[PDB]
């Protein structure tokens, strides 16, 4: 069985299986395949949200700390974190800014808390397997009750995630190279 | 002070003494309270180490024991 | 029947030998007792730290020493002894003021470097460390209860199958697990402790050493070198960066073994099984031996590098701190070094399973197959070093007594000089490629002379002989040609009788007893070398190739201030030093009789004394001796007591000499 | 009390029995040697521990072995004279 | 003044270096005459017997002192040993495995741990 | 028949030969036979036939000998390049001394030399087992 029987390896021309793995990592690391699918789904979801929030600020910009909330999508990370002391280390000597402190570290700490009580709580305490890889039981009531419908919905999630990962890479690289608007072209 | 040794006399090394008290009596008493706590706890620990483990507690002691869920994992993870 | 007077010595000789306990029946009890003892010992250490901090806070002058450290002297604690003169003034007090003692430990420089400025901070630190002692004792109680609760949970435990008895071996998996312990030690206890100390330095130590600066920016991590000019110590920025680097390296290393999950990390057993090891890692004596053998290089390098590269403020400016610290840590590491061999011998006696006769698989097996070759070659190198060091020293002594200093044999220390030249070229290349050059390294490289070569050969001789005695005891602990059943007996036993040639000092414990004398002698040689080179580098460089120089220009000459301490002319602040000097001489000589005179003489003497007591009018009607029968000390007890007296005398005779000579 | 054990290598010398100062050892019949006798230690409670038996034993390594047990000493194993433990 | 801590010393030093040591020595010599004295190193104490029996009462440590403990199916082991000895039994030898093991387990050492008779 | 010493020795040999084989089996359960003790872990035999089994190299057990050889040589080249370009050619000490920063590529690469050593060890181990 290819890659422990995970959704995502089936071709689209049907009657065929893309089972894309030129490096053969699925057979080299079968004990970390659930972690591989966890990472793939996490990257896909983060990249979907990242592409959406790479397009949107070109139109609307939340009015806030003017130090951030300004500039191109490229100059929006190092600007919305400011000259932190070393890296993601709050300046306790001068909280309330007045020189150097973060503006996203709140997003960072929220992501850390959610991740620890999310993936870490799923793996360390009293358990992830092949089937429950990306399944955090979030919005499963919306999932249809049919064996193939769930499988095709998961496949659509996976393929949208891969497309969003590649798309975000291309979009951010083009924006860095050129600037410009949504087309991200010279 | 009457110094001894060649270097103290030939260099003028001196030992200053504070004219104040150092610690007030209240601070010494505050330290002695926690020292007494250490002392009581240490006497209890010495008693427990002297008597050692009692395996026959399961015949008389209440409860049913407990193995923490991580201790079970550490048991079955290996040695 | 009941016991005799030797019961006290017999009990106290194994008072902490938890393996020899009578109620102890399993590794669970042994491991839990050891863990609780560890907790109590940590509590003792914390209370000792809080003690020093309190006495510096209350009965001391830290607030004044911090202002003018170079010429000032710290105070250890007050003197309250009703035996002193209730009149006049002792030489340890400024007339009517109280009596004080000068601290030679070095805690003042430690606290000053660490960022202490006020007595109040030291008081709060004392309170916190007493709190930590409470916490340690409560953790001991907690773990005793948790293990007893597992034991009680065996009242609701059954596998429904005959394999349920397998749980017997996993009850102490909390203590006996190795992979988790290694992972968490090397990661947390080493790397993250270093990283936390880097944080401490960046937040306190560097801020409280210079003018106010930026918000602890990454410019606080420097790569200067050594010996900041003003304080004559390492740069605090360099120390913080060093701890940061060590912390990062050890944190990365700590993810090696399979600690919490079975899917990450390699097992230590599999690491050893595919190497030249695969030892019995379940032995507690083996682990103790190989970690005592780890604290030994650490403590020896601590002694070397506290002096060579002084890390504390104004530590080099104290003529007594520098010698006392070095000698103290050298003695500590010598004790740990001989401990490693003693517990290796105990491991071979008690906790080592060997194949039938020929299976050369275990490392101890391969060592034991050719143990005679090891001991013979160690004897050869020891004999060579002793012969050719004593003979050259004798040549120098004789030819310099005969008015011929130019007839000496002075081998120029060429190999050490080459190593020093290479290191100096490397350091100078480092310095010359700096825009902030003109740095100093203090005594990292020192002038090396023929006297240095001869003393190094003497030190190598001492180390070789100590290792020879200890290694012979370890290898023949399980049986030698003279006594081919030694593993059936205890680790320490009296002898094997006067027959078969005579068998005094045959146990492995007797090998340790013999080796402790050589450990003390080698340490004395090392300490004499360091102290002599510290007192007068020039006179050591020229006149130290003949032993008469060591006898006259060091011992006889430098003992002048100490003996003059208390006399029929008045007393100095060295009076305690001279009194302890004489007391330690008495202790050293008192242990000669426990070593030279042996039991039977004294047993007859005790029989005569007991005859007197049972013959004295009143005693006989109250005490017939049937209860706690007085007997002469047994043979092993006698050897140990003589060894204790000898060790105490030899060790404690030196600090008075150090204080008298340097202060 | 000590522990005096007799091993199969005994050749019935009787020297160990003769050397014992407290009559701990004795000769018993056996069939494992040409002498048809081996030593025995039926009364090791009287064994002071002098190890004269080991001195007298001529086998390559002693057929009789005395194991000292100092935390075990009784009044007989100590040779107490001025004092009675009974 | 720099003194005024000697008010603590004048009580603590005499106390902890005279009263406590003397009380400790008296308590130690009193403890020396208890039947429980040094029960962990001195053989033949009552508490040692009680502790050993308490360990033996635990279901895990019942057959812990037996050097032969571990054989999951001792009947299978004995049957296999008997079968292997039958094929190697020398000529008309009359020794069986059962009585051979029975007489190899029974030795004659009356003076072993005889100190388990007083307490 | 009387039990001669030779017959007793024969029983000793028979008993030892049988029991030494029996105790290796699943029916003796000694603490020295636990995991982490003498016996190998259940699914991970380390040494068989006097040869390092494929399970020694851990997660690399599935790698081919050619893949490990290529990785070994590539890592050796990259790590040796990093070490030589950090120490002797293109030194970074002067650049970082004046307030600069290390060429992070050199630092990352230089750690691939011992990795390459163990990678080529693993390549040989894989080749021996025919993988
Ligand atoms: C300096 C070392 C030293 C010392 C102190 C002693 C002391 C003694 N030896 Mg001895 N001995 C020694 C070395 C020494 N020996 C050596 C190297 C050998 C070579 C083998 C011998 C061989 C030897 C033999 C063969 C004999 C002795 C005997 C004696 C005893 C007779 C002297 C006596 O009773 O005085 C009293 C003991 C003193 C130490 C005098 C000083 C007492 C102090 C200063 C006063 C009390 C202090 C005070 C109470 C403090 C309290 C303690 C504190 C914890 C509170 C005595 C206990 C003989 C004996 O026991 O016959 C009676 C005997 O037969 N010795
Ligand atoms: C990977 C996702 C991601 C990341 C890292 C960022 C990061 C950033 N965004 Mg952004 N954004 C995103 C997605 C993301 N965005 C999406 C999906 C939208 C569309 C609503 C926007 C719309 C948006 C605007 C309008 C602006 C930013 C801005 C910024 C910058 C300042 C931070 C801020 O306040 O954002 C604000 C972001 C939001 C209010 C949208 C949050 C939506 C999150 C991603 C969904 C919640 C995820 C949660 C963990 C899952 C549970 C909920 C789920 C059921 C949906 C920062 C670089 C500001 C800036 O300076 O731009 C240059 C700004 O003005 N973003
Ligand atoms: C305090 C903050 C915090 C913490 C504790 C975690 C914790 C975790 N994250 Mg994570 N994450 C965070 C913030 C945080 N996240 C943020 C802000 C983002 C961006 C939105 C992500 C994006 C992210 C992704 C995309 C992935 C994780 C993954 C993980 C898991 C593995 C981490 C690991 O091995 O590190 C590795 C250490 C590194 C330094 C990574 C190397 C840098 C790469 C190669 C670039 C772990 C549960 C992984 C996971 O869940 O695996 C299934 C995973 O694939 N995280
Ligand atoms: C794990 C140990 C440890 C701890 C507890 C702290 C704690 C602290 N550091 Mg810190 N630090 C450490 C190690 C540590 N440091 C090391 C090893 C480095 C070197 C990389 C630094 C470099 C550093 C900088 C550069 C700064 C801090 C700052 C701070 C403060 C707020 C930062 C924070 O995360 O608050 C929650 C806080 C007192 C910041 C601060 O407040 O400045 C004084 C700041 O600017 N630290
Ligand atoms: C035939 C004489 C002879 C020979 C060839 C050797 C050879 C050896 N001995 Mg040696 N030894 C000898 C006599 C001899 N020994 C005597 C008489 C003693 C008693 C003092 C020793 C005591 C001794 C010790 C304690 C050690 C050796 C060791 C060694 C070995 C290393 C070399 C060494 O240390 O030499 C140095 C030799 C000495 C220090 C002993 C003194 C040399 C004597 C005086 C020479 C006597 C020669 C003899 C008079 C010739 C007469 C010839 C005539 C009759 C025709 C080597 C195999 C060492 C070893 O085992 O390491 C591998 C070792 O540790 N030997
Ligand atoms: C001045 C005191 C002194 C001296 C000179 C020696 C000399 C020696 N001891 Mg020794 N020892 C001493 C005191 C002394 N011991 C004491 C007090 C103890 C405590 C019991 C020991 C315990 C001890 C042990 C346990 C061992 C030695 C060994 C040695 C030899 C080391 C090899 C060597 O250097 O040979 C060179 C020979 C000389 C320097 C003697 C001079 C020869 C002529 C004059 C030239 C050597 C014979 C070791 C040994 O046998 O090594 C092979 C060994 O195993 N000694
Ligand atoms: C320098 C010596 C050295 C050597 C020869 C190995 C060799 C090995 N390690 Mg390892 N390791 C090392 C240092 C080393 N490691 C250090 C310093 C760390 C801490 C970061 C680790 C952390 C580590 C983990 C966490 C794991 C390994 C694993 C492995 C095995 C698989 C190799 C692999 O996939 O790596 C590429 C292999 C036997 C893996 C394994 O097989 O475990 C079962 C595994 O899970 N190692
Ligand atoms: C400065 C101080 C440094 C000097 C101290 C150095 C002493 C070296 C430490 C070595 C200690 C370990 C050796 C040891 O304990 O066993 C040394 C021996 C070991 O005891 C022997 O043990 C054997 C079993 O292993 C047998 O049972 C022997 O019969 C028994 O004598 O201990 C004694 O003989 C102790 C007798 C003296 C007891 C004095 C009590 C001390 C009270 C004051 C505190
Ligand atoms: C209680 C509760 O809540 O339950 C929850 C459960 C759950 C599951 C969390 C939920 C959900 C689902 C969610 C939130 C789904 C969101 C999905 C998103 C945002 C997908 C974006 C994909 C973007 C792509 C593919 C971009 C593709 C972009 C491409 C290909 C770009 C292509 C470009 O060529 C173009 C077009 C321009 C060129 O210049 C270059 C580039 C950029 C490459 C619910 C509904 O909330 C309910
Ligand atoms: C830049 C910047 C920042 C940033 C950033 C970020 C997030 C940068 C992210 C970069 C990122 C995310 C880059 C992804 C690349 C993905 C690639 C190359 C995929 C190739 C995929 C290929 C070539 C696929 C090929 C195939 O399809 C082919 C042709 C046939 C198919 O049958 C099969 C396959 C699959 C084989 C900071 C640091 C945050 C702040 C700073 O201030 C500004
Ligand atoms: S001396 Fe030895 S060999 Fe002779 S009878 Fe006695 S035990 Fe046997
Ligand atoms: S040690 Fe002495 S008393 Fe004991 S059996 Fe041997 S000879 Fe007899």
């Amino acid at each position: 069985e290819f890659a422990g029987g995970l959704i995502g390896g089936q071709s689209a021309f049907a009657s065929q299986e893309y089972n894309f793995d030129p490096l053969g990592l699925a057979e080299k690391f079968p004990e970390q395949l659930p972690f591989f699918r966890e990472a793939e789904l996490k990257h896909g979801r983060i990249a979907m949200l990242a592409w959406v929030g790479l397009v949107v600020p070109e139109f609307v910009r939340i009015p806030g700390p003017e130090k951030c909330w300004q500039a191109s999508a490229v100059d929006a990370h190092s600007a919305c974190v400011x000259x932190x002391x070393x890296x993601x280390x709050x300046x306790x000597x001068x909280x309330x800014x007045x020189x150097x402190x973060g503006a996203l570290t709140q997003v960072f700490i929220f992501c850390g808390t959610l991740e620890i009580c999310g993936t870490w709580a799923k793996m360390n305490p009293m358990g992830l397997t092949m089937e429950n890889a990306g399944d955090y039981r979030l919005g499963v009531n919306f999932l249809p009750d049919e064996p193939e419908k769930v499988k095709e919905m998961k496949l659509k999630e996976l393929k949208n995630g891969r497309l969003a990962m590649l798309a975000f890479g291309g979009a951010i690289t083009q924006a860095t190279l050129t600037g410009s608007g949504f087309p991200w072209l010279y | 002070r009457v110094p001894g040794g060649k270097r103290t006399q030939e260099l003028g090394l001196v030992i200053p003494m504070a004219d104040e008290d150092g610690l007030t009596d209240g601070q010494v008493a505050g330290l002695f309270v926690i020292a007494l706590v250490v002392f009581i706890s240490a006497m209890d620990l010495a008693k427990t180490m002297y008597n050692g483990i009692n395996p026959a507690k399961f015949k008389t002691s209440k409860g049913k024991g407990y193995i923490s869920p991580l201790v079970k994992r550490y048991i079955e993870n290996g040695f | 029947g009941r016991c005799a007077s030797s019961r006290y010595l017999q009990v106290l000789g194994s008072i902490h030998d938890i393996e020899c306990g009578f109620g102890i029946d399993n590794t669970l009890s042994l491991n839990l007792q050891i863990f609780t003892a560890h907790w109590g010992h940590l509590t003792i250490i914390l209370i000792w730290v809080s003690s020093n901090l309190y006495h510096i806070a209350s009965n001391a002058n830290y607030s004044l020493w911090v202002k003018n450290p170079i010429p000032s002297m710290p105070i250890a604690h007050n003197i309250w002894d009703p035996h002193f003169t209730n009149s006049t003034s002792t030489p340890y007090s400024h007339t009517i003021i109280t009596t004080i003692l000068i601290a030679y430990s070095g805690i003042y420089n430690q606290l000053y470097t660490s960022g202490f400025n006020t007595i109040n901070q030291i008081y709060k630190t004392t309170f916190t460390f007493s709190c930590l002692a409470v916490i340690s004792i409560l953790l001991a109680k907690i773990h005793i209860n948790t293990h007893s609760e597992l034991l009680h949970k065996l009242a609701s435990h059954t596998s429904q199958i005959p394999s349920f008895f397998q749980l017997l071996y996993f009850l102490d998996v909390a203590i006996s697990s190795v992979n988790i312990r290694f992972n968490f030690h090397t990661g947390i206890l080493v790397g993250l402790f270093s990283i936390g100390y880097t944080g401490h330095l960046l937040d306190i130590t560097i801020p409280a050493s210079r003018a106010p600066l930026i918000h602890t920016s990454p410019s606080y991590l420097t790569f200067f070198g050594g010996l900041k000019s003003n304080t004559s110590s390492l740069y605090l920025t360099d120390i913080a960066h060093h701890h940061l680097a060590i912390g990062i390296i050890s944190i990365l290393t700590g993810h090696l073994y399979s600690s919490f999950r079975a899917a990450l990390g390699t097992y230590i057993r599999d690491i050893l099984y595919t190497s030249h090891l695969t030892h019995s890692i379940k032995s507690l004596h083996l682990a103790l031996s190989l970690i005592l053998a780890s604290c030994t290089p650490l403590t020896s390098t601590t002694a070397q590098h506290i002096y060579s590269l002084t890390p504390y403020f104004y530590l080099s400016y104290d003529h007594i701190y520098s010698t006392a610290l070095y000698v103290h840590h050298s003695y500590i590491t010598s004790f740990l070094a001989i401990a490693s061999h003693a517990h290796t011998a105990i491991t071979l006696v008690r906790d080592w399973v060997a194949p039938l006769e020929q299976e050369s698989s275990s490392k101890q097996i391969r060592i034991h197959t050719h143990k005679a070759a090891i001991i013979s070659h160690l004897s050869w190198v020891s004999l060579w070093l002793g012969f050719h060091t004593l003979a050259v020293y004798s040549h120098n002594d004789t030819c310099i007594a005969f008015n011929s200093p130019s007839k000496q044999i002075l081998i120029e220390a060429s190999n050490g000089q080459l190593i020093q030249q290479a290191s100096g070229k490397a350091l100078y290349g480092t310095i010359n490629s700096i825009n902030n050059y003109n740095k100093s390294f203090d005594s990292f490289i020192h002038p090396i002379s023929p006297g240095d070569l001869y003393v190094h050969h003497a030190i190598a001789l001492g180390l070789h002989i100590t290792v020879l005695i200890l290694l012979k005891g370890g290898l023949e602990a399980r049986g030698s040609k003279l006594m081919p059943d030694k593993m059936e007996h205890s680790f320490g036993f009296s002898c094997d009788g006067p027959g078969r040639g005579g068998t005094c000092d045959i146990s492995a414990w007797d090998s340790f007893y013999l080796a402790t004398f050589w450990m003390l002698n080698s340490n004395a040689w090392i300490s004499f070398y360091f102290h002599y080179k510290h007192l007068t580098p020039r006179q050591f460089s020229e006149s130290s190739t003949y032993l008469e120089s060591w006898f006259r220009d060091y011992l006889w000459f430098n003992s002048t201030p100490l003996i003059h301490g208390y006399s029929t002319l008045g007393a100095n602040d060295l009076s305690v030093q001279s009194w302890s000097f004489l007391l330690t001489h008495l202790a050293w000589a008192s242990g000669f009789m426990f070593l030279i005179s042996w039991r039977g003489y004294w047993q007859e003497l005790i029989d005569i004394i007991l005859y007197i007591h049972l013959k004295t009018p009143i005693l006989i009607n109250l005490w017939n001796g049937d209860i706690y029968t007085p007997l002469a000390l047994s043979i092993v007890q006698a050897r140990f007591i003589g060894l204790v007296h000898f060790s105490t005398g030899l060790i404690l005779t030196y600090p008075p000499f150090i204080i008298g000579a340097t202060s | 009390s000590h522990a005096v054990k007799i091993y199969d290598t005994c050749i019935g010398c009787t020297l160990c029995v003769r050397a014992c100062p407290t009559d701990v050892l004795e000769m018993v019949p056996a069939s494992i040697n040409a002498a048809k006798q081996v030593a025995s230690s039926p009364r090791v409670e009287d064994c002071v521990g002098c190890k004269r038996c080991e001195t007298a034993c001529p086998t390559d390594f002693l057929s009789i072995r005395v194991y000292l047990q100092d935390n075990e000493e009784t009044q007989y194993s100590l040779g107490l004279d001025l004092v009675d433990w009974s | 003044k720099y003194g005024d801590q000697r008010k603590f010393a004048a009580v603590l030093v005499p106390l902890t270096t005279l009263v406590f040591p003397a009380v400790a020595m008296g308590m130690f010599v009193l403890y020396s005459f208890q039947e429980d004295a040094f029960w962990r190193i001195v053989p033949g104490t009552k508490r040692a017997r009680e502790l050993d029996e308490a360990w033996r009462e635990h279901p895990l440590f019942a057959n812990s002192k037996d050097p032969l403990d571990g054989l999951i199916n001792p009947d299978d082991y004995e049957k296999g040993l008997e079968e292997a000895w039958e094929r190697a039994k020398p000529a008309g030898s009359t020794v069986t495995v059962k009585d051979k093991l029975k007489q190899l387990s029974k030795q004659n050492n009356p003076h072993w741990e005889s100190w388990r008779a007083m307490s | 028949y009387t039990e001669t010493v030779a017959d007793e020795r024969l029983f000793e040999q028979v008993y030892l030969q049988y029991t030494s084989e029996y105790l290796k089996g699943p029916l003796y359960w000694h603490p020295d036979k636990l995991q982490g003790w003498l016996p190998d872990y259940p699914g991970t035999p380390m040494i068989k036939e006097g040869k390092y089994t494929s399970h020694v190299i851990g997660n690399l057990k599935a790698f081919s000998s050619n893949e490990l050889a290529f990785l070994s040589m590539l890592f050796f080249g990259v790590g040796l390049y990093g070490n030589l370009q950090f120490n002797f050619y293109d030194p970074q000490w002067a650049k970082v001394d004046a307030g600069g920063f290390f060429n992070v590529s050199y630092i990352v690469e230089s750690f691939l030399l011992p990795i390459s050593f163990f990678m080529h060890i693993a390549c040989y181990i894989q080749r021996q087992n025919g993988k």
